[PDB]
């Protein structure tokens, strides 16, 4: 099945130019348009724009068109949008899509989003920290702390860990970083044989850290 | 964002029909026939329910359904299931191969049941203490009516100094989830003999302790 | 003063191309028959701001034997020149078409207000020789705003010219196009679409599937989807492939959009995209419209042989398919082959309720029990001769018999 992935900086500093690609798998370019689809945080949907005919139709939304280009790499089953002169304003989840039927008026298969946070303020790679505990079930977490840009990735057991695990949205502090947890409840008796470890990404920061949770 | 016309809200109960309109102009709705109707549940990417006006993908059920009359769409969920609190957005052609979409319209099913929160509290861990700090975590998750307060406690008296909490979020269940955090030095950990993260909702309250001795 | 009414949808694909289409299939076209002619009028019911405006068009007598393609002799309440925006044409088999250019207004309106009119029925009247009006209302099931202008002028940049022209006979597009692929069949997802683009039309076509997925040997007939107002007749495409080098693999890709108008004009641009993925290509092609008259617009027959003895002889017409028994109206018409004076050749027309006309010359009908139409002839000859007869009901399909009588 066809599946999409987007890829980008994370933080874009203010008035320069934002840079993302989208990754295809289990499928072609082929006939298809292409389309990015982007999203403030708390708000609404806005269409950037889309590339069809090979490349021979590049259609931008009106209010954007002079800062956005969209280019494919079929060699590289990629395809990318570029934003330039940018602001807090263009902080957004950034999707990319596959539209079909006349006219590519159908976006059916869509990628998971990144997000894109536009600011002048210096990133800051997070500390992990374990959160360690007769019950039937206990509950192991980590800790990241104190990191500025906002997206933040906590995966359990190299991501086999998947029922039973909640991360939890960020806290914003007074100094403007950010915190947040990652917890799985976990069958007592599973914890003293299996060994529980979270995996925890900061692509803003180029982190990425592992962390043993023992009892 | 420029944008078409959606209502802010719309509510429904379980079984209802629920209908969410969508007005543009005789330039995008009136003018083509590329409707679309997209699903968006919290932190996933929308979902195509329906295109060209009245055309359902595949594996999408046939308790949704679009239709048009002049520069007004309109999307219908009958069977209103809980499974169906989401935003709903619109989108229509604009001609020139350009795209708009509405403002979206976020979906309340009623009469679900009230949910009591799940508290969880973490004590400092050795490594950080290390470091001479110490953060408590108080994890609150599955409670439904949105709204929770937070009151830390320092040997059985109120805290206020330190105290960050966050707003509720909507979970995949519908329910809702909090974190309350209690920043301290290794030092205020350890000249104290209990800390108490105390959770309030609907009337009632959870308390959770945790103390510096082993 | 319909005797016969047909109702129909109108739906649209997408979006308006340029040019607005409706199909009437149901029309007699007798058979055998140079002298035979119909009067048609047609009125358009537009709506404007929710104020309904008619206008009716007169298409004068159509002559299927001299003339396919008919611009409208007058039309009432029209926009000046809007004449100039009808055609109709038949299409072979007892069909027509009505197409109507859609980015200028056929009715004039006030510059500030009714700037977004919508075309909501076609109502079509056709008289034949025995004096029968015909009606066809069809109704736009899915209307959209009609928008002047919106007329870019699009040309693709990249794409390999073929000296290949694509001809369309009866609104209707067929070429094929030889391609190589670095794929084999077997290893192949195949993608194709097309764009025809001129003068203020443009088309695009789709495969509602997307790819053809795992191409098989021989041929591999998949469904198109063109935007616009769509034909009963599906639009199609057929990829070939070769039997089992270093040479490439070949396949003939040959396309038949339905719906495609001569208002797009001669040497209008097809453009093809393909893909086979195991890139991308794009093929370019001019096309043109046939003036050649069908030559087929005669109506489907049913063929039957009668022998008789001595010069009386009898047929017994059956019900029509979709009539039942009790139908409000049944109609019975005959004539013999190839007429040629149309003041007395065509006046055996009987009702139920009617009884032979004082017109008709050696010809009896009448309707038996179980509404069986009993024809008998009385002055046969001795040399053969066909009988052209043809039998409609209210909401039945008209049904037309050749019958020759033969002496034993
Ligand atoms: C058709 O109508 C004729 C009179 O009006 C003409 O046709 C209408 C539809 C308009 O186009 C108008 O401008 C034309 O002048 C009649 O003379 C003719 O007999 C009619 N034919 C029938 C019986 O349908
Ligand atoms: C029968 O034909 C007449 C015209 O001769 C028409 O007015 C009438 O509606 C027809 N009957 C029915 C039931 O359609
Ligand atoms: C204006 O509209 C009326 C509609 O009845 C039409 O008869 C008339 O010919 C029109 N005039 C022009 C110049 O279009
Ligand atoms: C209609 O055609 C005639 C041809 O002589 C032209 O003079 C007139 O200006 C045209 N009017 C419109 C409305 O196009
Ligand atoms: C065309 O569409 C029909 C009905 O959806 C389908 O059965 C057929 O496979 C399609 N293509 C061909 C080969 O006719
Ligand atoms: C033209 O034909 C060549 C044949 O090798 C092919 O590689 C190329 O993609 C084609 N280009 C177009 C626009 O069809
Ligand atoms: C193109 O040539 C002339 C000019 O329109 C026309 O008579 C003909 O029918 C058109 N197409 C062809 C070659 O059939
Ligand atoms: C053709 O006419 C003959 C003679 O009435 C009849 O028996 C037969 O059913 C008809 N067949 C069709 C397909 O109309
Ligand atoms: C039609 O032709 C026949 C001979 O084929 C002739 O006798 C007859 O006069 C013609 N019809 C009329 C009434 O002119
Ligand atoms: C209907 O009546 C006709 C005339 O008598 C007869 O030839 C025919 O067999 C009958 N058919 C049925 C089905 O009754």
């Amino acid at each position: 099945q066809l599946q999409l992935q987007e890829s980008g900086p994370g933080v874009v500093k203010p008035s320069e130019t934002l840079s993302l690609t989208c990754t295809i798998s289990g499928g072609s370019f082929s006939t298809y348009y292409w389309t990015w689809i982007r999203q403030p945080p708390g708000k609404g949907l806005e269409w950037v724009g889309y590339i069809g005919n090979g490349g021979r139709s590049l259609n931008y939304n009106p209010s954007l068109k002079s800062r956005i280009t969209l280019s494919v790499d079929a060699s590289k089953n990629q395809f990318s949008l570029k934003v330039t002169s940018v602001t807090a304003a263009d902080t957004a989840v950034y999707y990319c899509g596959r539209a079909r039927g006349l006219r590519g008026n159908w976006f059916d298969v869509w990628g998971p989003g990144v997000l894109v946070t536009v600011s002048s303020a210096s990133t800051k790679g997070p500390s992990v920290f374990p959160l360690a505990p007769s019950e039937s079930t206990a509950a192991l977490g980590c800790l990241v702390k104190d990191y500025f840009p906002e997206p933040v990735t906590v995966s359990w057991n190299s991501g086999s860990l998947t029922s039973g695990v909640h991360t939890f949205p960020a806290v914003l502090q007074s100094s403007g970083l950010y915190s947040l947890s990652s917890v799985v409840t976990v069958p007592s008796s599973s914890l003293g044989t299996q060994t529980y470890v979270c995996n925890v990404n900061h692509k803003p920061s180029n982190t990425k850290v592992d962390k043993r949770v023992e009892i | 964002q420029a944008a078409l016309t959606q209502p802010p809200s719309v509510s429904g109960s379980p079984g209802q029909s629920v209908t969410i309109s969508c007005t543009g102009t005789s330039s995008d709705i009136g003018g083509y026939n590329y409707v679309s109707w997209y699903q968006q549940h919290p932190g996933k990417a929308p979902k195509v329910m329906i295109y060209e006006v009245s055309k359902r993908p595949s594996g999408v059920s046939d308790r949704f359904s679009g239709s048009k009359s002049g520069n007004i769409a309109s999307l219908t969920i009958s069977g209103l299931q809980a499974e169906d609190e989401a935003d709903y957005y619109c989108s229509s052609y604009a001609g020139s191969n350009t795209f708009l979409f509405g403002g979206g319209t976020r979906l309340t099913v009623l009469g679900q049941p009230k949910a009591a929160p799940s508290v969880t509290l973490f004590p400092p861990s050795s490594e950080e203490l290390q470091a001479n700090k110490a953060t408590l975590v108080c994890l609150i998750s599955d409670f439904y009516p949105g709204a929770v307060e937070v009151a830390w406690k320092a040997d059985g008296s109120a805290v206020n100094a330190g105290v960050e909490t966050t707003k509720p979020s909507k979970q995949s269940n519908n329910k809702y989830a909090a974190s309350s955090y209690l920043s301290l030095t290794s030092d205020q950990w350890k000249s104290h003999k209990s800390y108490s993260c105390q959770v309030t909702h609907e009337g009632s309250t959870v308390e959770k302790t945790v103390a510096p001795a082993e | 003063v319909c005797q016969y009414t047909i109702q129909s949808l109108i739906h649209l694909t997408g979006e308006d191309p340029g040019f607005f289409n409706v199909e009437i299939p149901e029309f007699p076209f007798y058979p055998t028959c140079n002298v035979c002619t119909a009067d048609v009028n047609v009125t358009i019911n537009f709506d404007v701001g929710g104020k309904k405006h008619q206008l009716d068009l007169d298409f004068g007598q159509l002559t299927p034997h001299t003339k396919a393609v008919y611009q409208p002799r007058g039309a009432f309440g029209g926009s000046e020149n809007a004449t100039n925006l009808f055609l109709l044409e038949l299409l072979g088999a007892g069909e027509l078409a009505l197409t109507m250019r859609s980015k200028k207004l056929p009715i004039n309106v006030t510059t500030g207000e009714e700037q977004q009119v919508s075309l909501e029925s076609v109502d079509v009247y056709f008289q034949d020789v025995f004096g029968t009006m015909w009606c066809h209302h069809a109704e736009m099931q899915n209307p959209v705003y009609l928008i002047p202008e919106t007329v870019p002028y699009i040309k693709w940049d990249n794409c390999n010219s073929t000296n290949i022209t694509a001809v369309v006979r009866a609104q209707g597009l067929d070429v094929t196009l030889p391609l190589s692929l670095p794929t084999s069949a077997q290893d192949s997802n195949f993608s194709v679409k097309t764009e025809m683009l001129g003068n203020e039309i443009d088309i695009e076509c789709i495969m509602e599937d997307g790819e053809i997925s795992q191409v098989l040997p021989g041929d591999n007939k998949f469904n198109i989807t063109c935007s616009g107002y769509e034909s009963h007749v599906p639009s199609g495409g057929i990829l070939t492939s070769t039997s089992p080098p270093g040479t490439g693999y070949a396949y003939s890709l040959r396309l038949t959009p339905r719906p495609v108008s001569r208002f797009l004009g001669n040497n209008s641009i097809l453009y093809v995209f393909y893909s086979g993925n195991g890139g991308d290509y794009c093929i370019q092609s001019n096309i043109v419209f046939s003036d050649e008259i069908p030559a087929s617009q005669d109506m489907p027959t049913n063929t039957t042989d009668i022998t008789y003895v001595g010069d009386n002889a009898t047929y017994s017409v059956p019900m029509v398919t979709s009539e039942d028994a009790n139908s409000p109206n049944v109609t019975v018409t005959a004539f013999w082959a190839w007429p040629n004076n149309t003041e007395t050749d065509f006046k055996c027309k009987w009702t139920l309720t009617s009884g032979t006309p004082s017109g008709c010359e050696n010809i009896s009908g009448a309707f038996a029990s179980n509404r069986t139409f009993d024809i008998t002839v009385s002055g046969l000859g001795t040399a053969p001769k066909t009988l052209i007869i043809t039998r409609t009901a209210t909401n039945a399909t008209t049904t037309t018999h050749k019958v020759i009588f033969s002496k034993a």
